[PDB]
């Protein structure tokens, strides 16, 4: 009774995700197809997403859950094709800021993905279930990653015929998005916890540490374009984030396989790793050599991965599923409220403007100074 | 927006030469304005950029360090300075107005201008 709302939601969450041009994405815009000066995507465009993103966050949750999860999917679905529409045709300064906002609704709207399970998946197989439908994710990303860097390498396919394939990818996914059971009772409409010492402190790291991740994500494919323009040397932008996100998936597992209470040894372990991270911003902003810059983003993702599964691990140990929602729900909000502030300060064009040689020097002294006060707050 | 495009002429090597684009017609809404230009015998190639609401540019990286472009709202043309000429420089040069909103097409340039003839030789 478990196995068809589940292979039909594994199966959207498989297609929606393999999309072959993530990470030739800046390559592809500032080329010979969509030529954009650098300093036009690292200032104007891309800043435009967390903005978007946090607009589009809290109206969604609450939408999410007064309309059953479902027709939210479904939204998600609809903007994925819009995204991926105007990125092969729509040209312009203006039409990627439209593109950015609606990858703010796509990424937005993932929360009705993970949340729909419970709704409709009987209570017992609830973690065996959400594993199912989170290492799919997974394996979809690093399987599309992968093909990315062996049809541009092996069979020479334009950057241009591979959001043809990764529009067909989603395409596809909004096919069995509208096959998914109509859940038939929500969480909190159709159906202080902050106090306790560790959910806050616990909260914090995750906020502030994820709130920087995604920064780096974002405006990390300039860094890798500015140590070897795409268009005078071989880019492999698709190995190296096939490479990362296998590093962090099994650097997550290992933290799920290993037995050692993260109480005592839960400070140390986070600000040791979230000092590895510090450590290896450096890297990809003081060396010239490409391929030492890779490993920077290779160690960060790996280290900072192994960090949030930690923070998760704590932050949920007597917390209910009904709470995580909302739990996991404003730390994910206060998360972007950092990121504008951030952005805002350091990107924005009407901010410090600061371009991406210099600002890689921020980050990593952002989660330099995440350690210290994480560090010299354990004092007596 | 019709550009229209004057200033070229032959120049013996090591002659600078300036170039204008009398942009008008439309000249409300006009993001950018990047010169081209197209040897005999070849395609078209990226020589310079210029925003119109600031003055960020990017110029390719074989004509960087001599070649300026200097927007000029004022009277809505854009000049192409160039400096250190050579024989292998010989081309035509085209204005490409990225006059802005949302659009679908194949090239970013919505509008072009007719071509000017620069012919280095001694
Ligand atoms: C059109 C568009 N797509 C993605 C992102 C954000 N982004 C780009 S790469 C990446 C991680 C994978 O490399 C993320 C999150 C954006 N701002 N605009």
């Amino acid at each position: 009774s478990w196995i068809y709302p589940t292979v039909i939601l594994c199966l959207f969450g498989f297609f929606s995700m393999m999309r072959p041009s993530e990470p030739f994405l800046i390559p592809y815009l500032s080329g010979p197809d969509k030529q954009l000066t650098s300093a036009e995507i690292t200032n104007e465009i891309f800043p435009v997403w967390t903005y978007s993103y946090l607009v589009l966050l809290l109206p969604v949750f609450v939408l999410t859950d007064y309309v059953r999860y479902k027709p939210v999917i479904i939204l998600q679905g609809i903007s994925f094709i819009i995204t991926w529409l105007l990125l092969l045709f729509g040209q312009g300064v203006k039409t990627m800021q439209v593109v950015e906002f609606f990858y703010g609704m796509v990424t937005a709207a993932e929360v009705a993905y993970y949340a729909y399970i419970y709704s409709v998946v009987s209570p017992e197989h609830y973690q065996r279930v959400s594993g199912y439908c989170r290492s799919v994710t997974l394996a979809a990303y690093t399987a599309g990653s992968v093909l990315a860097q062996l049809l541009v390498s092996l069979a020479q396919m334009s950057y241009f015929y591979l959001n043809v394939i990764s529009l067909a990818s989603v395409s596809v996914a909004f096919l069995f998005s509208l096959f998914l059971p109509m859940p038939k009772k929500s969480m909190f409409f159709h159906a202080e916890c902050y106090s306790s010492k560790r959910l806050f402190y616990w909260s914090l790291w995750w906020a502030f540490a994820t709130a920087g991740f995604n920064q780096v994500l974002n405006y990390v494919q300039i860094l890798w374009d500015y140590k070897a323009p795409s268009q005078d040397s071989s880019i492999y932008n698709g190995a190296v984030e096939a490479i990362a996100t296998f590093g962090g998936a099994v650097a997550a597992f290992a933290v799920g396989y290993v037995k050692v209470n993260w109480d005592l040894l839960g400070e140390l372990a986070l600000v040791v790793f979230s000092v590895v991270n510090a450590g290896s911003l450096f890297l990809m902003h003081y060396t010239a050599n490409i391929w030492a810059c890779y490993a920077g983003y290779l160690i960060f993702k790996s280290s900072y991965m192994l960090l949030i599964t930690i923070a998760v691990f704590q932050i949920a140990v007597n917390l209910n599923v009904e709470r995580y929602a909302l739990v996991f729900g404003i730390n994910t909000f206060i998360a972007l409220v950092i990121q504008t502030i951030m952005t805002v300060i350091v990107v924005d064009q009407r901010g410090l403007n600061l371009p991406v040689s210099i600002q890689f020097l921020v980050y990593g002294s952002y989660f330099a100074v995440i350690a210290g006060i994480f560090l010299m707050r354990s004092m007596y | 927006v019709q550009l229209v495009e004057s200033g070229g002429g032959l120049v013996q090597p090591g002659d600078s030469l300036r170039l204008s684009c009398a942009a008008s017609g439309r000249t409300f809404s006009i993001n950018a304005m990047a010169w081209f230009r197209q040897a005999p015998g070849k395609e078209r190639e990226y020589v310079a950029q210029i925003s119109w609401t600031g003055g960020n540019t990017y110029y390719a990286e074989s004509v960087k360090g001599r070649f300026t472009i200097s927007r000029d709202n004022a009277k809505n043309t854009v000049y192409l300075q160039m400096i250190s000429l050579k024989p292998e420089d010989t081309a035509v040069y085209y204005c490409a107005a990225d006059s802005g909103g949302i659009r679908l097409g194949a090239s970013r340039w919505n509008y072009w201008g007719q071509g000017t003839q620069v012919t280095v030789s001694s």
